[PDB]
């Protein structure tokens, strides 16, 4: 039981590294999917204001 | 003409975060206040009574 739970340790590590994108203070980024954006509130294109936020 | 401009800098939140080459771009808004306020201004007055 020693392979398997330290395989699995490393690899969530990576995954939540790349995951993991904030905005600096003077840019905005805008998450986008594979060709389209992310929206909310009718179709209204979300900006992401200096905070931390997650991406698959 | 030529004119010297001392300053300094505040926070760096601003001064970095504001605008992109912030001492070049103030050197344009220079020439365009000094060309500016020159320009109403006669040659003799500027030579002697404009300088303050």
């Amino acid at each position: 039981m020693r392979k398997s739970v330290i395989a699995i340790i490393i690899i969530v590590l990576v995954v939540l590294y790349m995951s993991v994108f904030v905005v600096k203070e003077g840019e905005r980024g805008i998450t986008l999917r594979f060709g389209k954006v992310l929206r909310d509130d009718d179709n209204k294109p979300l900006v992401y204001e200096p905070g931390l936020h997650f991406k698959i | 003409v030529e004119m010297n401009v001392q300053y300094r800098v505040t926070n760096p939140e601003k001064y970095l975060y504001s605008v992109t080459s912030p001492d070049d771009s103030l050197r344009q808004a220079t020439d365009s206040a000094l060309r500016g306020v020159i320009g109403k201004y006669t040659m003799d007055r500027i030579l002697t009574e404009g300088r303050t």
